[PDB]
């Protein structure tokens, strides 16, 4: 197991 | 070993190169020299940045990996960034 | 074990890691390589604190729980002239 990217990691602050 | 990173506002954030090659950009960027400018890209985004270059170094084939904090008000920007860098 | 830390002076900041149980002076031994001061030219400080080049980083504080590699601990640096401590913040 990795981090997953910062690109999803942004776009989930706001999702989730 | 090291490689410099320019944010818009002039602050010079030095980094291991093998953290910088995290992201895609960077590595295409240097393939030599060491030094490179984000004019787009001011220094509250940036040193965030290499905070990821650290923790995704640190934590990848990991146990459980601890939260990489977000602040809601940057998460627009730091998305631009992570977009740019591919990272 | 490993603390996470940004050696910050002026508009300079260096993202290094260290063991905890590494010394000042061994930290002061980076920056050397990094910015070509040798470590009687340096001072090191956690907030306005000077740090003893003998205390190691844990001693000094820098543990795995305040200096993580998503939150790294700040280490001011100041060179010899010894010019005042000056870290220039972010942007907001």
């Amino acid at each position: 197991f990795s981090p997953l990217c910062l690109r999803a990691l942004a776009f989930c602050a706001l999702a989730k | 070993m090291y490689v410099k990173l320019i944010s818009s506002d002039g602050h010079e954030f030095i980094v291991k190169r093998e953290h910088a090659l995290t992201s895609g950009t960077i590595k295409a960027m240097l393939s030599e020299t060491n030094e490179v400018n984000f004019r787009e890209i001011p220094s509250h985004v940036l040193s965030k940045v290499c905070m990821y270059f650290t923790y995704k170094v640190r934590y990848t084939n990991s146990t459980e990996i601890p939260e990489f904090p977000i602040a809601p008000e940057i998460a627009l920007e730091l998305l631009m960034a992570a977009n740019f860098l591919d990272c | 074990m490993d603390v996470f830390l940004m050696i910050r002076r002026h508009k300079t900041t260096i993202f290094t890691d260290a063991k905890e149980s590494s010394t000042v002076f061994e930290l002061k031994r980076i920056v050397e390589g990094i910015l070509k001061r040798p470590p009687d030219e340096q001072r090191l400080y956690k907030d306005d604190q000077l740090l003893d080049d003998g205390k190691t980083l844990g001693e000094c504080g820098f543990t795995s729980q305040t200096a993580r590699p998503q939150a790294p601990a700040t280490v001011g640096l100041a060179f010899r002239a010894f010019e005042a401590l000056c870290i220039e913040p972010f942007s907001s």
